[PDB]
């Protein structure tokens, strides 16, 4: 039983470690863009819009 | 001219009222840049209670 248990659990922990592994791994995959704001205020341009 | 006197002189009353104009599109871009400022402070609140 004892063996029986432990080959088990190894066998569960291998399959954990080699998910984990790349779990760990690229998890910075996450980092993207908050698009925050700023008002603007600055904006001073002139009515030629030709390219559309 | 007496009739280019009075057009004239409406002309000038007319860019007199787009002055009372120019004065009030002035308090509205000056409230609207608080509310500018406002936003982006509020949004800036808002995006760190996000995180």
């Amino acid at each position: 039983l004892g063996t029986r248990a432990k080959e088990s659990l190894d066998l569960r922990a291998h399959l954990k470690q080699v998910k984990k592994e790349d779990i760990e791994k690229e998890n910075r995959e996450v980092g993207d863009w908050r698009k925050n704001i700023d008002a603007l205020s600055g904006m001073e341009g002139r009515k030629k819009k030709f390219e559309g | 001219l007496k009739d280019a006197q009075e057009k004239l002189e409406l002309a000038e009353k007319k860019a007199t009222d787009a002055e009372a104009d120019v004065a009030s599109l002035n308090r509205r871009i000056q409230l609207v840049e608080e509310e500018l400022d406002r936003a982006q402070e509020r949004l800036a609140t808002a995006l760190q209670k996000l995180e």
